[PDB]
């Protein structure tokens, strides 16, 4: 074939594997069967009344609207690369992509530093917050996320491909724009967040054995639990993107089917870091007792 | 549509719980302490080193304490002791020297089976301050423990008695899985006593805090 | 319970002055409070409102843009800060006390006054200036206003006052019907809405002076011309 | 001796025991049964009172229907406009042990009293515009449980010592003690004609006292746990009570026996509070599991059920005119039914 | 305790002696109460909204 492309007038070039649509729609239709009967409930009850409820219930909404857009990816994947709903669509569905993972991750990130301050500090003062702050920090954060990910809807990412039409923020391009800076910022930073705050909370209780370590150990399982989830589901995606970066610094794309292993791997990691919006409510909310 | 006078109420309202706001506010950001003992217990000494209900206050590393004592207030326990409900500890106090005098320790251990098992302190920890253990170590090199305790076994000294003492009053406690109990041998003279109180509060506090973010 | 005021003076046309009223004997702080002024020889004014806690502040049209009201309540102290003073704000100035409540007496308190010399509003009308009156009889006083001041929560705004010569108004009446504190039984209220009288009893001597009539509908507040008891 | 005294005491007791039986010739249930039930009553909420930030353990209706005086374990005495929810006054209390409070019937004063064993009486009226503490009322060696105002210088207390005391406000003297009861006397009301009331104990008795006089007029038993709440009814011929039995229980005084009994097999819980609505058809009461009970005052049917409550229901009350309910619970919220 | 018993016994003297009156009649009283002021009992005959203070 030839797969060099012309995206938004930069020199990518994006392959069509048959094996993408074989075994993605599996893992993608689990995802969001799980995704619906977790997260659906985890809104209908939050989890309003304790910030930490506020924050976990924003958590919930995020991954309910990242998932509800996931049989759209699935559409996308079984015609192998076709979209049939047009340019308005996609630019929009890409957007909700990008906006709800990265607010999952700021949701995630807030949970796991308000347990840091319940436990390292008890007598801080963010332990006592009201609900109405609660509200405007995560009103504020949403803000953030929408900030960040807008340029999804202000650029154009559907292109014509010979016979297709193929709409992506992930082809490899001769191109590092901020799109990628933040798809990799979103696991590096808040993953450092998260580590140090579990840490110091693990620190902090393996000081004190006043005789209720059956509990205090399943909470350290728990926040273990948390750590290790974050990671397998988003570091290998963003491992193969800085292989692909590492690529396209040295080998341009001219013979650019040296990518095509590489980019096979992208979009069969990025499943991942959907699945994580369905581990979520297991972790987070049917972990209490309830 | 209100007329002026309306409008005015409101705003007198509305400033009348912005006061309650911030008295809510100061209220919640402190320890609430149950001071329990039995008669000549030492509970004085407590308050010394920390007609009706006797409130003490006192700050600890620029954490807040409010101290009930309810020992003057002779009547039945069950039509108030629900009022307490909420406090973030109860502060049990036991005199050592007590166990030769008249069964006291028996009367002492009847209370905290009664306190600690109670309807409404199913989740409150308890710090025991089991006091005047120099006079303890007079009477019972002196007399012998078997008097209070005759299945008692073992050497008649301070250590092994008042280790038995102090599991006999941690074995009242039917709720393991629920309540702590930290227990502390005081004296008249001493200085630990409020760290003691402190790290136990801090203890209960970061557990009531795991519980309310889920991790429990 | 005392308010005094103070910062009058003689001033020339285009200066400003700071008049003050230092407060004791109540708690200031839960009090609204009024500046009134009355003129060398006409009835009452009503100028400007801070309510408790500075939240909202009302100035009569007459005031609005030169007048300001601000209120020190640690130091107890109500200030009105007058600039670009014309000939007509020539007048003895009043602060006067208001606290709102169901079942409060606003406008219950007043002060002494100070005296300051310069070199689709609702219109009360008391039809009657000037009424001579012997010990022991019975006088009754009347009042119209342009709307109806019975609101549709029961209350009927009106407010009668007593001015007695060289005197502060003190308060008779408040909403139509309720006796002020202190005040004996002589007097009485009645009406509907446009029209009220005020009926006085067994007229006794120290009734002598001028009634008033005001409402608290609505903003701004609007006094009558005033009606004069003589014996 | 001892055990003759014990001997005639059992003797009076028996004759006494005859006596009520000889009157019994019928049932209030038997004379009732030819009246038609009062129906299914749907009480709604109209107004929510979200002020205090604990429980709320009493609430006094004032006597024009439409102010309240509420107090929680968080002290801050609150006087309510339930018309438009406005709140009047926040009274700050020197002991946040409250267990009590009273709105005299002239809107002047209000009383609250609790574990420091002293009541108290707050001026509503000052030339200062605040609420000043106008008297401290000490003497009992008990908790305070319940004060009720006849004038603005007289006040009723009922304490946790096993008496009841009358008050001269302005002395702050005690002017008559009763001393009958053996344990707790929970409860107090008054007559509608501020000449008896009748006093509820932990010894799960009632005693109907003389005000005046100063001597228990009566004694009225059935129970078999104490007794928390009493209320009289509207013509002052007969009283209801509640207690720990899950039970509440109609006494008629001339009669000098109990008329009829209020209980459930679903219900086993206490009950906290109880009142009667105007015209005396009606008997509300509110229980410890978050809920409060209407009943047919002469057919021990149930009529409602005011739901709505997270926690126990502490207190209730129905207004002089009748038009609404009030009920605070354990929850820091009270709420006003129609 | 011979004081206690000389007050409970004249106490039970005091409340044995007084006049009673059958169960019937108090029973009659009681409904009599209730139906003659039932039409001014708003909680058992619901008021028109319009004459509610709490709509
Ligand atoms: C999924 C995806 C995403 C994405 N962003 N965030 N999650 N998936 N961007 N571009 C593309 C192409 C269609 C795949």
């Amino acid at each position: 074939s030839d797969h060099f492309l012309v995206i938004n007038g930069k020199n990518c070039c994006v392959f069509r594997d048959e094996n993408i649509a074989k075994v993605l729609p599996p893992v993608l239709g689990l995802e969001f069967v799980f995704g619906l009967l977790g997260n659906g409930l985890a809104l209908w009850i939050f989890c309003s009344w304790k910030s930490s409820r506020i924050f976990l219930f924003n958590l919930a909404v995020a991954d309910f609207l990242l998932i509800i857009c996931l049989p759209f990816l699935t559409d996308n994947y079984v015609h192998n690369w076709d979209w049939r709903f047009g340019g308005i669509p996609c630019r929009v569905m890409l957007f909700m992509l990008a906006m709800n993972k990265q607010g999952s991750i700021i949701f995630l990130t807030v949970v796991a530093v308000a347990r840091y301050f319940r436990v390292v500090h008890p007598h801080h003062f963010l332990n006592k917050i009201s609900n109405r702050t609660a509200a405007i920090i995560s009103c504020f954060l949403w803000g953030l996320t929408i900030g960040l990910t807008v340029h999804l809807l202000y650029t154009n990412m559907m292109t014509k491909n010979g016979e297709a039409y193929l709409c992506s923020s992930f082809s490899i391009c001769y191109n590092f724009r901020w799109h990628d800076a933040m798809f990799l910022l979103e696991f590096f930073l808040p993953l450092a967040i998260i580590l140090f705050c579990s840490g110091r909370i693990i620190w902090s209780l393996r000081q004190r054995q006043m005789d209720r370590h059956a509990k205090i150990k399943r909470a350290i399982n728990f926040i273990m639990v948390v750590a290790i989830v974050f990671i397998i589901c988003f570091l290998p995606s963003v491992a193969v993107r800085i292989r692909i970066f590492w690529l396209l610094y040295k080998y341009n794309v001219r013979n650019c089917d040296i990518y095509s292993s590489v980019d096979l791997a992208f979009f069969t990691t990025l499943s991942f870091t959907y699945m994580n919006s369905m581990l979520d409510p297991v972790v987070y909310y049917f972990s209490s007792p309830s | 549509t209100l007329s002026a006078e309306d409008k005015a109420a409101v705003e007198r309202s509305k400033m009348i719980d912005r006061n309650l706001r911030e008295d809510g506010e100061k209220a919640a950001r402190e320890v609430k302490l149950l001071l329990l003992g039995a008669g000549e217990s030492g509970k004085s000494t407590i308050v010394k080193q920390m007609t009706g209900i006797v409130e003490t206050h006192f700050t600890f590393k620029d954490l807040h304490f409010k101290m009930f004592d309810v020992g003057a207030q002779r009547s039945e326990r069950k039509k108030w002791i629900h009022c307490f409900e909420g406090v973030t500890a109860i502060i049990f106090c036991v005199a050592l020297s007590d166990y030769d005098l008249v069964n006291r320790m028996h009367e002492s251990m009847k209370l905290f089976d009664s306190i600690c098992n109670n309807k409404w302190f199913t989740d409150t920890s308890i710090i025991l301050f089991l006091n005047k253990k120099d006079l303890f170590e007079e009477k019972i090199k002196k007399s012998p423990l078997t008097i209070c305790y005759p299945e008692y076994a073992g050497s008649n000294t301070y250590e092994e008695a008042a280790a038995y003492i102090q599991c006999q009053f941690e074995d009242l406690n039917k709720r393991k899985d629920t309540k702590e109990i930290y227990t502390h041998f005081t004296c008249s003279t001493d200085t630990k006593n409020v760290q003691f109180v402190f790290d136990a509060v801090t203890d209960v506090i970061i557990k009531n805090n795991l519980k309310d973010c889920g991790l429990f | 319970v005392q308010l005094v005021e103070s910062g009058g003076g003689l001033v020339q046309p285009g200066g400003s002055r700071k008049l003050s009223c230092s407060a004791s004997g109540f708690a200031f702080s839960s009090f609204g409070m009024h500046w009134v002024r009355q003129a060398p020889e006409k009835g009452l004014e009503w100028v400007a409102y801070i309510s408790s806690g500075s939240g909202t502040i009302y100035y009569a049209d007459t005031v609005k843009g030169r007048f300001t009201i601000s209120r020190d309540d640690p130091k107890n102290t109500l200030f009105l800060q007058m600039t670009s003073l014309r000939s007509e704000d020539t007048a003895m100035y009043y602060c006067v006390r208001s606290i709102y409540y169901y079942g409060s007496s606003p406008f219950d308190f007043w002060g002494q006054g100070t005296t300051l010399t310069v070199s689709s509003d609702i219109v009360m009308t008391q039809a009657t200036s000037s009424v001579p009156v012997t010990p022991g009889e019975s006088v009754s006083i009347s009042c119209r206003s342009s709307k109806s001041l019975l609101h549709s929560n029961g209350n009927t705004y009106l407010y009668w006052f007593l001015q007695r010569p060289g005197q502060s108004p003190q308060l008779l009446i408040y909403r139509m019907s309720n006796l002020a504190s202190g005040v004996p039984d002589r007097f009485s209220g009645s009406g509907s809405g446009t029209a009220f009288t005020l009926t006085i009893s067994r007229l006794e001597a120290e009734d002598v002076g001028v009634y008033y009539c005001m409402q608290h509908l609505e903003y701004p507040l609007t006094f009558g011309a005033g009606t004069k008891l003589e014996l | 001796e001892l055990d003759q005294l014990r001997q005639e005491a059992e003797q009076l007791k028996n004759q006494i025991r005859d006596a009520r039986k000889a009157c019994a010739d019928a049932t209030l249930s038997q004379i009732t049964n030819n009246i038609d039930p009062v129906g299914r009553i749907q009480m709604r909420t109209r107004r929510t009172l979200r002020g205090h930030l604990a429980k709320i353990y009493a609430m006094h209706w004032g006597t024009d229907s439409r102010l309240l005086v509420s107090a929680s374990q968080d002290g801050k005495l609150i006087i309510w406009d339930s018309y438009t929810t406005n709140k009047v006054h926040a009274i700050p209390l020197r002991s946040s042990w409250v267990m009590t409070c009273a709105y005299a019937p002239s809107g002047n004063y209000v009383a609250c009293g609790g574990l420091d064993n002293i009541c108290s009486i707050y001026n509503l009226k000052t030339r200062e515009g605040n609420v000043r503490v106008s008297r401290e009322l000490a003497g009992h060696t008990g908790y305070l449980s319940c004060c009720r105002f006849l004038d603005d210088n007289q006040i009723v207390t009922s304490s946790g010592d096993t008496t009841c005391a009358l008050w001269d406000i302005e002395t702050g003297q005690q002017t008559t003690t009763f001393t009958g009861h053996t344990g707790d006397v929970m409860s107090l009301s008054l007559a509608p004609d501020t000449r008896l009331f009748v006093s509820g104990a932990c010894d799960a008795s009632a005693k109907l006292w003389d005000v005046r006089e100063g001597m228990c007029r009566q004694t009225f038993t059935g129970h078999e746990s104490d007794i928390n709440a009493i209320c009289f009814f509207p013509n002052g011929n007969a009283f209801a009570t509640g207690s720990d039995d899950a039970t509440c229980r109609l006494f008629d005084l001339r009669a000098d026996q109990e008329l009829m009994t209020y209980s459930h097999d679903n219900i086993i819980c206490g009950i906290t509070s109880v009142s009667f609505s105007k015209s005396g058809r009606l008997l509300l009461a509110g229980y410890d599991d978050f809920n409060c009970n209407v009943w047919d005052a002469l057919k021990a049917d149930r009529a409602g059920v005011l739901a709505g409550h997270d926690n126990r229901v502490s207190c209730l009350g129905v207004t002089d005119d009748g038009m609404a309910v009030a009920t605070g619970s354990w929850d820091s919220f009270l709420k006003i039914w129609n | 305790s011979i004081a206690q018993a000389r007050k409970l016994v004249e106490q039970l003297k005091m409340e044995a002696n007084i006049d009673r009156i059958k169960v019937s009649k108090a029973a009659a009283d009681l409904m009599a109460y209730c139906e003659a002021h039932a039409k001014e009992d708003p909680l058992l005959t619901p008021v028109p909204a319009s004459e509610n203070p709490f709509r």
